[PDB]
């Protein structure tokens, strides 16, 4: 059975879904981000140094 | 049989038996008695059960109806079941059905 | 040249290298589909009221 | 497939048109416009028995106006003049 849901992009909160699967007995779980990585695509132009 | 009342727990209209009723009864003696649907919309999977006295029984149905409201005739005795019944998750099936 | 995005940048951002990343940062939803198996279902009916 | 939700109020009523169909929706609407022309007729009647009542009194003088107002309107509005 497949589930969707929506939660806000928020790190360190806890949150709760209820899974109703008719003709059978409703299920909850519970669902926390702990970190979200955002990779950048990069195109290197030059390096400096001394 | 005497004093019957019929509640639905659970229901969902499909193909195969997606319902679930409870009968609550009051029997003279021990003995075998037969289970069938008045209403042709609906069908139960039990053919006989056994009854005592003060009891209750479990029975499976199945039906296409949303709302469902079938009479239960229970050996010689009929009751009134009222059930709200709701869509399945699959619009197509591998089985036939009534 | 001061203080780097690890320190400045808005909604808590930790920013890691190697590759350049930007980790843990607030802002905006996101979906999450969960395909749970039948075999962690219970039907109603053996259920009770 | 296609869920056949109940309500409401009416939207899933149209809704159950998917659901067992071709056909159904348009039957209903054939009765709707039945029951507005029973609507229509009974609103026609209603202004000519309004003239039955307001006959008599269209000739002619001192006396309703009055009638009037109590009048339904029309009594008024001939009551002008």
């Amino acid at each position: 059975y497949e589930h969707v849901t929506v939660i806000p992009n928020t790190v360190g909160v806890p949150y709760k879904t209820l899974v109703n699967r008719p003709g059978y007995s409703p299920m909850v779980l519970e669902m926390e981000l702990l970190s979200v990585t955002l990779e950048p695509t990069l195109s290197l132009d030059y390096i400096t140094c001394e | 049989l005497t004093d019957m009342s019929c509640e639905v727990p659970a229901c969902t209209h499909s193909s195969d038996f997606g319902g679930v009723a409870i009968i609550k009864y009051a029997a003279s003696k021990k003995g075998k008695c037969a289970v069938h649907s008045m209403t042709n919309a609906v069908t139960i999977r039990e053919a006989e059960i056994e009854v005592e006295g003060n009891s209750q029984l479990q029975i499976s149905f199945s039906t296409a109806l949303a709302s469902a409201e079938f009479r239960v005739q229970v050996c010689s005795t009929q009751v009134h079941c009222a059930a709200e019944c709701h869509p399945p998750k699959d619009h197509i099936v591998n089985y036939p059905a009534s | 040249r001061g203080a780097s995005l690890q320190h400045t940048a808005p909604f808590g951002c930790q920013i890691a290298t190697n590759p350049v990343r930007a980790v843990n940062c607030a802002v905006g939803n996101m979906p999450i589909s969960i395909d749970i198996p039948e075999a962690a279902f219970t039907r109603v009916v053996d259920a009770p009221s | 497939s296609t869920n056949g939700t109940a309500h409401g109020h009416p939207h899933e009523i149209i809704l159950y048109y998917y659901e067992l169909y071709p056909t159904m929706t348009v039957v209903i609407v054939s009765v709707a416009s039945f029951v507005l022309l029973s609507m229509v007729g009974t609103a026609v009647g209603m202004c000519v028995c309004a003239r039955r009542r307001c006959i008599t009194p269209y000739e002619l003088t001192p006396g309703a106006t009055v009638p009037f107002l109590l009048s339904l309107l029309c009594c008024v509005r001939t009551t002008k003049a």
